[PDB]
RNA sequence: AGGACCGAACCGACUAAUGUCGAAAAAUUAGCGGAUGACUUGUGGCUGGGGGUGAAAGGCCAAUCAAACCGGGAGAUAGCU
RNA sequence: ACACAGGUGGUCAGGUAGAGAAUACCAAGGCGCUUGAGAGAACUCGGGUGAAGGAACUAGGCAAAAUGGUGCCGUAACUUC
RNA sequence: AAUUCCUUGUCGGGUAAGUUCCGACCUGCACGAAUGGCGUAAUGAUGGCCAGGCUGUCUCCACCCGAGACUCAGUGAAAU
RNA sequence: CGAUGUCGGCUCAUCACAUCCUGGGGCUGAAGUAGGUCCCAAGGGUAUGGCUGUUCGCCAUUUAAAGUGGUACGCGAGCUGGGUUUAGAACGUCGUGAGACAGUUCGGUCCCUAUCUGCCGUGGGCGCUGGAGAACUGAGGGGGGCUGCUCCUAGUACGAGAGGACCGGAGUGGACGCAUCACUGGUGUUCGGGUUGUCAUGCCAAUGGCACUGCCCGGUAGCUAAAUGCGGAAGAGAUAAGUGCUGAAAGCAUCUAAGCACGAAACUUGCCCCGAGAUGAGUUCUCCCUGACCCUUUAAGGGUCCUGAAGGAACGUUGAAGACGACGACGUUGAUAGGCCGGGUGUGUAAGCGCAGCGAUGCGUUGAGCUAACCGGUACUAAUGAACCGUGAGGCUUAACCU
């Protein structure tokens, strides 16, 4: 249950090639606020959709 | 010939004047169209694609929507198609019925299998359960051996092994129609065809008599 | 390989899992808006709101049912006076679900959920 | 639901209280017997002067089973016990005279009209 | 469904007597030999009742000489013809399998008699 | 009265499963045997290596036993690797 | 060797049910065992249930299931009585 | 036979079918009298065998409840 | 020999043909039926128990048949550990003894998280020559191919008689496989109810917590089988063994050397599934984009500004789709999910109250009350407008047709 031949950076390289961590890539800025958050994911500050929905 | 295009509706019986309950599935047929057909002369085969349902505007996409003007039918959510036997003859736009089967007496059912997802080879190649007792560690339902040894030393392809059941485009044959119902558009199957009620089917006229 | 079934396990035997709705049914009634990681809340509209059906006809049938559920005298003095009269008019949609983040600890996605009158 | 290993009860005044069915008859592997089937039975309890003994092998057909038959409607008849008429090990007639219990409109095959002429019920 | 249901309440039988489980009761079945088609009769206790439209289906036992048989019965199924009560049984539980285990005076059900 | 019976603590360790780079260098879960006695346990003593002790297995003598461990003869000897 | 499911003698020891220090539920009191959140595939561990049949399993009824309490009735071969 | 190689000896019982078991037979390869012989009530986490009960042991497996396995976040080995 | 785990069983198999069955034939000491024996044929099929560690073998009972071998006497990084093959012990026997015996007997730790190949599934990247969306052709590959019995022809042909067909047609079975919950059932710790003990909600009443879901009874949806459908084929081409026609070599004869025709579950098709990464990367239909400018080793070049289309992705609601990806549906122009309303289904006459009774409890109110996933509707809640990716008419040569 263990390797036989030690894999080589070049193989390790490969595995690893999947590995890529996309970013959002995406990026919602408030109707009203004008400030910078997640689709559907209320404000830092807590607004949402013009709304002031946290009230903190 | 060329069959229609139907979709599971649920199943239910007849019972018949003696009493014979005959279990039947409820296959709903609207009115297929004829959108594009092909021949010889471009294609080599000779053959009529259709459709059937209708789709949302915002969802029916330019390249589809172009395609269906061509033909003036409206989208109907798919595009199956039927190769023709040359004894027959078509136009565009023909929205032609379940009229088809009101004459056969045998018919064959296509469609798509249930999702049975990742599954085991008791389950998927029904392999005969090791003893549960007796000694038996951690291997009470296993494939057990798959090889033979340094001789072949190796796995022959095609061996049956876990995974994906079910999403086969699978096919009966025979089944018996039961009665044809135009009036809201019933193909009555004998039988229990593949698919989860509310999934597409694709019927068409017996081969093997 | 559940088809069409329906629940939720949340990693929870049956008699813990009745046990955090019931506790967590009167904190969202307590303080009408509770933070909570975001498919608990989708599984937590499953309860209490059909609770706050059962409280817009006033009976001590009603009332019992809403000690039998819950086993809070409180809430049920909360329900049957204020929750009651209030969603009268409303068919159904009790509650609103906000996505607000993630965790700090263990990226789990929290969400805020709240009654949706919340106005004084 | 009869197969081997099974513990029947007589239909009839043959000779035995209780048998055994030791195996299933026709077709390779066959795994089980019902209602219009012939079973090889051995006979495990005999009555004092019967028309056979205990330790005998002939052959037999059940007359009900728990597990019950199905009808052409989706109806079943389900019995309360396991019972079986004893047959000539050589060609079957059946040995005994008189039948006990009712047994089953499917068992008319044209080979028992003894049977069913017998039969008090269905 | 809209379809299933319309097309449903095509077969489903109107003239069903209303009865409860432990309802001692009669039935007629069309019972047919090669040509003599008989009406013949059946009656014992009702067990269990299942109620599912044009599925819907009861079962009675019947200690009948020799031991006891169940028989289910599809309700809408035209095989049966008539249903008639005998005697409505009180019972407090929907199906009656513990008869099974019983027999005689352990067995004997009580008359609701309204 | 009882090396008496049933059965907890206590003592023991027959069976099965898990575990086997384990939670653990011998345990766990579920059942098993004894349980007023040739019982079991706390504390302190005595017996030491061709010796001890042993209802006797070559068993135990600090996770080590057909001859303990530590140091020294001693860089033993090795027609073998 | 570890913040290790192990091992460590003595003392006190309530309520209800119970023969009982067993056990079930509680009190005083003290804790949720120092990774969590989702999903709800094969497969493995612990479990629950199961039509008809009921040891055909298998080296072997291993394992499970099962029987299980108090009081009265009744109880063989054999026996060192 | 805890002993018998031949041997699954031969006969009887038990089973539809018994190289095991139980009772005899003496042809004791190579039993035998305190390295004890032959019996024996009771006892036994003892060896073999049969019967009742009961059951997923099995025909032949199905479903479900939980803990991992799977994915996200933090930490993060090992044999080779 | 700085390790190749060794019998048997379980599980999973795969190949050969020296073929047990099924198929096709020759001869017969072949009437018929049933056989003997030899030839071609490997598609498919090819037992259940008793006894033993057993392979084997014997026996009981079946079956159309219960094939012979190769595969490290297939298969322990898959299981078992009965046998053998340690340490304990005893019997017989050998030896003065320590001990010894394919002589016997009882007991006796079976480790490994999978890098690579392989294999079963499923994805990402890029390529496919402007890009995008769907639908296909189809090279090639895979699965499947079993057979009994009963009846009819016909008690006919055959035959002293008894017995008893070929060819051909129909029904119904067993085993195997596929699909599905309508029926019969199982499960159904998210549904209803009964009940033991104890604790708590101030107490009664009414409920909840724990005790394997506390123990139980029934049970929706799903899933599933013992349940319910269907399948193997018919037909065609080329043949094997074999039977032939014509016919010389060899005036004859002869199935063959010319020529022509028959002839099997085998082979190629026919049936079903995958499949254009088939780089030989195919075909069809449709949709989208037709702006300026410098630089230069002026080359399928590099660069800047203004535009970014179709479509896609991402996010959210999610699913009879699912390990993760992926796949299907929906995103206010909405039925995608939850809730709500109505219905169904299941459980079985709630609670509260009045009456009879000393009470336990019964009775009326009531087929009520409560109902998981189910069906039909309803925007009440949640699916935000935009942004992100993707461009700005698509090389060279040649030929046939239009300028």
């Amino acid at each position: 249950a263990v390797q036989q031949n030690k894999p080589t950076r070049s193989k390790r390289g490969m595995r690893r090639s999947h590995d890529a961590l996309t970013a959002v890539t995406s990026l919602s800025v408030d109707k009203t606020s004008g400030e910078k958050h997640l689709r559907h994911h209320i404000t830092a500050d807590g607004y949402y959709r013009g709304r002031k929905v946290i009230a903190k | 010939m060329i069959g229609l295009v139907g979709k599971k509706v649920g199943m239910t019986r007849i019972f018949t004047e003696d009493g014979v309950s005959i279990p039947v599935t409820v296959i709903e047929v609207e009115a297929n169209r004829v959108t594009q057909v092909k021949d010889l002369a471009n294609d080599g085969y000779r053959a009529i694609q259709v459709t059937t349902g209708a789709k949302k505007a915002n969802r029916v996409t330019k390249p589809e929507a172009g395609h269906f003007a061509k033909a003036g039918v409206e989208a109907g959510r798919g595009l199956w198609e039927f190769r023709l036997a040359e004894g027959e003859e078509f136009t565009v736009g023909q929205s032609i019925s379940v009229e088809l089967f009101a004459d056969v007496k045998k018919v064959d059912v296509t469609g798509t299998s249930k999702g049975k997802g990742f599954a085991g080879t008791v389950k998927r190649w029904n392999f005969r359960t090791q003893d549960a007792t007796h000694g038996n560690s951690l291997s009470h339902r296993v494939p057990g051996s798959i090889g033979q040894n340094q001789t072949p030393g190796k796995v022959f392809k095609g061996k049956k092994m876990a995974g994906q059941m079910g999403n086969e485009r699978v096919t009966v044959q025979s089944l018996d129609v039961v009665r044809v119902d135009a009036e809201r558009n019933l193909l009555l199957v004998k039988g229990a065809v593949p698919g989860a009620t509310g999934s597409d089917l694709i019927v068409k006229p017996a081969v093997k008599a | 390989m559940r088809h069409r079934k329906s629940g939720r396990q949340l990693n929870r035997n049956s008699s813990h899992r009745q046990a955090m709705f019931r506790n967590m049914a009167g904190s969202l009634v307590r303080h009408e808006i509770i933070k909570t990681t975001l498919p608990k809340a989708k599984e937590l509209r499953r309860v209490v709101e059909p609770l706050i059906t059962l409280a817009k006809t006033d009976s001590v049938a009603n009332r019992r049912l809403a000690f039998a559920r819950t086993r809070d005298n409180e809430i049920v003095a909360k329900l049957f006076n204020e929750l009651g009269p209030r969603f009268a008019s409303r068919a159904g949609g009790y509650t609103r679900i906000l996505k607000c983040g993630f965790r700090a600890g263990d990226n789990a996605p929290m969400a805020y959920i709240e009654l949706v009158d919340r106005s004084e | 639901m009869i197969q081997e290993q099974t513990m029947l009860n007589v239909a009839d005044n043959s000779g035995a209280r209780r048998v055994m069915c030791i195996k299933v008859l026709g077709g390779s592997h066959r795994r089980y017997a019902g209602v219009g089937d012939i079973i090889k039975i051995t006979i495990k309890e005999a009555i004092p002067r019967g028309k056979v003994k205990k330790g005998d092998v002939l052959k037999a057909v059940v007359v009900r089973t728990k597990k019950g038959v199905r009808r052409p409607d989706g109806s079943v008849i389900r019995f309360d016990g396991n019972a079986c008429v004893l047959l000539n090990n050589n060609s079957e007639q059946p040995i005994g005279t008189r039948i006990f219990g009712p047994v089953t409109r499917e068992l008319r095959s044209e080979k028992f009209m003894k049977i069913i002429s017998l039969a008090p019920e269905v | 469904s809209n379809i299933i249901k319309q097309l449903e309440q095509e077969q489903m039988k109107q003239d069903v007597p209303s009865f409860r489980p432990g309802d001692t009761v009669e039935v007629k079945v069309w019972v047919v030999e090669g040509s003599k088609k008989r009406l013949q009769a059946f009656e014992g206790v009702v067990i269990a009742i299942r109620n599912r439209g044009l599925h819907s289906a009861f079962t009675v036992r019947k200690i009948s000489n020799g031991e006891g048989v169940e028989r289910v019965f599809q309700t809408h199924s035209p095989v049966v013809d008539s249903i008639s009560v005998k005697r409505r049984g009180a019972v407090r539980k929907a199906k009656l399998y513990y008869l099974r285990e019983r027999t005689g005076k352990a067995a004997r059900i009580k008359e609701r008699l309204n």
